RNA sequence: CUGCCGAAGGCAGAAACUCAGAUCAGUUUUAUGUGUAAAAUGAGAGUUUCUAGUGGGCCAUUUUUGGUAAGCAGAACUGGCGAUGCGGGAUGAACCGAACGUGAGGUUAAGGUGCCGGAAUGUACGCUC
């Protein structure tokens, strides 16, 4: 029951964003135990993705992904950036995402 | 922070002043621009030596001799108020003379709202002797059997799952 | 029909991790054998040729990229005495799609290991088992971290961890 | 257990540089800082703050103000190495760091040495 | 006028004394 | 909750005021 | 080369959403004090300059080949030398017997066609 | 062909270890002005005398307020050093002129001496000359030596040392150089960055913290 | 429809030709007392000619006199507004930054980092119920 998850979890917090202004072309990623900038420094580059289900099936699977890799940290809080191939929806905000240990660098 | 400076100069040499006094000054500034600055202005004030007419002769920092031995320092200041005078006079225990007037910048600054430029040092002296310590909490430090409690315990990572311990 | 510039792009060999030596056990992050634990025989041009013990583990003669491969502090296991230059590119090489026309069920009957897989591939398998199987033998452990798999727990932090 | 502010009082530091490191307090400069050494060289002598450490309960005997070297040849006559090991909270500081320090292989010991520990769960009837 | 030389400036003659505000 | 029988917060019209006679204070007294 | 389009969405006119009365083709404001003239946060963009597409890609259908306009065999045959670069567009209103007169010609010309279905 | 050829290569290589040479003499310059400048330091301290450095002929100018709300004094003055945006920086002759009229513009303005590594810097990665009213940056010797070829100034070295050392062809070299567009500094800058850098500020004379901010700027 | 130039409280532009100049500067030095005269830096500088629009006012600044419970009134300069979007001050004609082609990345200003809200329930010293 427990011989898996090769990856550690994530949540979408929000659009990397000012007071009045929103850029969806990056997102915030709070990763499940970084809590410094310089944690966060292990989880750069690291290939983040979004998995959601649909009702529509394509290729035989109701899973949808979207791909992302993590880019520079956000913050002193261990928060970091996240660049996708398609920009998150604004409804995931709070969702969960799945960073991934590849490409590794150790 | 703080670093203690000395600077000494002069005025430029005339026919009048073949040998212009030199003069020198213990004063304490984050770098030396700003000690460079406060001396002139120091000069000015005390003895109307134009910055214009006058130079920085030697500027040198100054490390505490002994920083490993606790020391008790007393200053005398004076403050600019809505009188616009006032003499003070505070005592600090620390092993440094930096660290003396940056304690006498953060209390007055917490006390009577005062700044830097509002700030002028006069003396920042040594009191080896116990006796002539006049502050009851100096005292009170200098004390042989001083003992007592650590004060302000206060002790991501949220959502501890058991009660702080805030003791022994 | 222009002809392009002249790319002053050069090509020269890859500066592997230094972590990447062979004989070194290492999981596989991605594939169909993620979790899975190997021994590193060789580091070809910019993959690693390795294999997990088969009687052990199950794992084949595969490339797979240094950028999917977690390296551990375990102990290293001796390599030297089996021969590597055999493992080439072309070696691995996929021969040729030549048109997507396939896939009705024949090219995949026709597929798996009973067919397709020669039989010489398995005797270089068999051999290299046969030469790396004694050292894990002699090793305690070696056998039994090797058959197991690696995954992730609660409080389990990556950037903590030390492999 | 009280754990007052003595001249001569061994220390847990626990904020800094230093983090981990064994001391004693020399001097008790004022309210909120303090001296502190240690015979370990790595270690300097310097004043530190009352937040980034934490007191233990071993009091060795040290006349204030007392140079480095001394320092260290009381805290070798009284034995205090050794001494705050024996305390279970040493013990349980080192099994972290042990624990900390260890890796892959040798959790995998860690697994199978812990599945021969739950081996037994025997009770007696 | 050009920047100020480097020069000397002996204070065996004149030796400094300390300055208070 | 204010608390309050007079809001702490303050009126553009008011807290402009301020700095219109505030510095005319400083006129006269000059 | 690739074919980049800086924008997609078309300028609408102010207030086209708003009333039928008032087209959908772009008018630029007029008024002296309107949001829209006067640039505020939200509003639709204005055709501006910068907003034009590179040289080398501009008019460029998305395989690359301008679309040039034929009615009669003959302008099919104007694109034998520039059959790389242009692409022919039958006329609307060229009978059924041209259209299969001309698209035969351009596919023996090897010249693609953008509307040869039809 | 190859008679032209070959002559060109040879001069063109004689031009070389002149360069060489140039630049070399000019670092060996540099490195025994540092070191009598620390004997003279030392020899003074121990005699119990006391010893004025050279204040510098140097200074560079960086600009800190935009082109906004700026009285019209101001705005002339800074027009003459040629700083029209912020973050815009420029070597000047320091001499008596410069003083005072650095002293209207000392709050939307910036000042220090540059050291040896900031000048080099500056040039090497924020160096573009102005040749023929145009922004070229310095790519290559060709383009100093043929604008500065009258000046006796033929590579990037001969620049920088006219620049640092302020050569008697110091307004030639300076009028050359197009003024440097830097960045915004990386780290940011202090609180308040429109106090005077004596009161916790940015604006004003800095003296050898010039230094610090180009690091940030470049 | 798009692009460029672009005010005004005698201007901006167009055409006709001077000198590669010591020719000008909302500037600073030097000398003589804000005036004048003769080094710094920047800029290619100019002259005659004709021809659109405007000649208003609000806000603040520093220099004075008349003033009173109390504000207030009359001058001169300076800018901002007016033709000006953007970030911040919860929002705003006059407050703090910043002058605007379409985008990607990096870094900041002003203001901020408990939540709404992107950012430390950071560090250090005091004051206050």
């Amino acid at each position: 029951a427990q011989g898996h998850r090769l990856y550690v979890k994530a949540k979408h917090l929000s659009f990397q964003r000012s007071k009045h202004v929103i850029h969806p072309g990056t997102s915030i990623v709070k990763i499940e135990g970084c809590d410094s900038k310089e944690e966060a420094q292990f989880y750069l580059g690291k290939r983040v993705c979004y998995v959601y289900k649909s009702s529509k099936a394509v290729r035989g699977s109701k899973i949808r992904v979207i791909w992302g890799t993590i880019a520079r940290p956000h913050g002193n809080s261990g928060a970091v950036r996240a660049r996708f191939v398609h920009n998150l929806p604004a409804k995931t905000f709070g969702s969960s995402l799945r960073v991934m240990l590849y490409p590794s660098n150790i | 922070a703080l670093k203690e400076y000395q600077v000494v100069g002069r005025k430029v040499p005339t026919e009048h002043e073949p040998v212009p006094k030199l003069f020198r000054m213990r004063l304490f500034a984050p770098n030396e621009s700003v000690a460079k600055s406060r001396y002139w202005y120091f000069l000015k004030m005390i003895n109307k030596v134009k910055k214009a007419t006058g130079e920085i002769v030697a500027i040198n920092e100054i490390s505490e001799p002994k920083p490993l031995k606790a020391k008790v320092f007393g200053i005398w200041i004076r403050y600019d108020s809505r009188s616009g005078t006032h003499n003070m006079y505070k005592e600090f225990r620390d092993t440094t003379r930096v660290g003396a007037v940056e304690a006498m910048y953060a209390d007055m600054a917490a006390r009577h709202r005062a700044r830097f430029r509002s700030i002028r040092i006069l003396k920042v002296v040594e009191v080896e002797k116990k006796e002539d310590v006049r502050r009851n909490y100096v005292k009170q430090l200098l004390n042989p059997h001083l003992k007592f409690p650590l004060p302000h315990r206060r002790t991501k990572k949220v959502f501890a799952p058991h009660r702080p311990s805030t003791f022994y | 029909e222009n002809v392009p510039k002249k790319a002053r792009k050069a090509v020269r060999p890859t500066k592997l991790r230094a972590s990447l030596a062979p004989g070194t056990v290492c999981i596989l992050l991605a594939g169909r054998f993620r979790g899975k634990r190997v021994v590193v025989l060789s580091q070809l041009e910019d993959t690693l040729v390795v294999t997990g013990p088969y009687k052990v583990n199950g794992v084949p003669i595969r490339r797979v990229n240094h950028r999917y491969v977690i390296a551990t502090s375990a102990p290293k296991i001796d390599v030297s005495g089996v021969s590597v230059e055999k493992f080439t590119k072309a070696y691995f090489a996929k021969q040729k799609r030549s048109g997507p026309v396939k896939k009705d069920e024949a090219f995949f009957a026709e597929n798996a290991p009973k067919n397709a897989l020669p039989a010489e591939r398995i005797a270089d398998q068999k051999a290299v088992d046969a030469k790396l199987l004694p050292a894990i033998k002699a090793i305690p452990n070696m056998k039994e971290y090797l058959a197991a798999s690696f995954a992730l727990s609660n409080g389990d932090r990556p950037h903590l961890m030390k492999f | 257990f009280k754990r007052y502010v003595e001249v001569g009082r061994v220390v847990l530091v626990t904020k800094g540089e230093y983090t981990g490191k064994l001391a004693v307090i020399v001097d008790i400069v004022d309210h909120k800082r303090a001296l502190i050494d240690s015979p370990c060289s790595e270690f300097p002598r310097q004043v530190i703050r009352y937040g980034s450490v934490v007191l233990t309960h071993i009091v060795m005997k040290l006349p204030r103000g007392a140079r480095s070297g001394i320092v260290a040849k009381k805290w070798k006559a009284q034995d205090v190495c050794n001494k705050w090991a024996s305390s279970a909270w040493a013990k349980k500081l080192e099994a972290k760091k042990v624990r900390s320090q260890l890796n892959d292989f040798d959790r995998f010991a860690v697994m199978r040495l812990k599945k021969q520990r739950r081996e037994q769960v025997n009770v007696a009837v | 006028a050009p920047p100020a030389k480097a020069h000397f400036v002996s204070t065996e003659n004149n030796e400094p004394v300390t300055l208070h505000p | 909750v204010s608390l309050k029988k007079k809001s702490k917060r303050r009126t553009t019209r008011l807290r402009s005021r301020i700095e219109k006679k505030a510095a005319e204070s400083k006129r006269k007294q000059k | 080369v690739n074919i980049i389009k800086k924008r997609t969405k078309p300028f609408k006119r102010h207030q086209s959403d708003r009333f039928k009365r008032v087209g959908e083709s772009w008018r630029k404001p007029r008024g002296i004090d309107s949001c829209v003239r006067r640039r505020f946060r939200g509003t639709i963009s204005m055709p501006k300059i910068g907003y034009g597409n590179n040289k080398k890609t501009r008019y460029c259908m998305p395989n690359g080949l301008k679309a040039f306009l034929v009615r009669n065999v003959s302008d099919v045959e104007l694109l034998l030398m520039h059959n790389k670069t242009y692409a022919a567009e039958i006329a609307g209103n060229v009978s059924a017997r041209k259209r299969v007169e001309i698209v035969e010609k351009a596919r023996a010309l090897g010249v693609k066609v953008t509307n040869a279905g039809a | 062909i190859v008679a032209a050829a070959a002559e060109k290569k040879s001069a063109r290589q004689k031009k070389r270890e002149l360069i060489a040479k140039r630049a070399e003499a000019y670092e060996a310059e540099y490195r025994a002005a540092e070191r009598e400048q620390i004997e003279l330091a030392r020899k003074a301290r121990a005699e119990g005398n006391y010893f004025v450095p050279h204040e510098p002929k140097l200074i560079f100018v960086v600009r800190i307020r935009g082109i906004n709300n700026i009285p019209p004094k101001a705005r002339k003055i800074m027009q003459l050093l040629r700083l029209l945006q912020i973050n815009n920086g420029i070597f000047v002759k320091f001499n008596k002129a410069i003083k005072e009229m650095l002293q209207v513009v000392e709050p939307y303005v910036t000042y220090g001496i540059p050291n040896h590594k900031t000048v080099r810097e500056l040039i090497y990665k924020r160096g573009f000359g102005k040749v023929n009213k145009q922004r070229i940056p310095l790519s290559d010797n060709a383009i100093i030596e043929a604008a500065l070829g009258k000046y006796s100034i033929l590579s990037v070295e001969d620049l920088i040392h006219e620049i640092y050392t302020v050569g008697p062809n110091f307004k030639q070299a300076a009028n050359f150089l197009w003024p440097f567009k830097l960045s915004s500094p990386l780290g940011g800058w202090r609180e308040r960055k429109f106090k005077h850098f004596i009161e916790g500020g940015d604006a004003g004379k800095r003296d050898e913290h010039i230094n610090g901010l180009v690091q940030k700027m470049l």
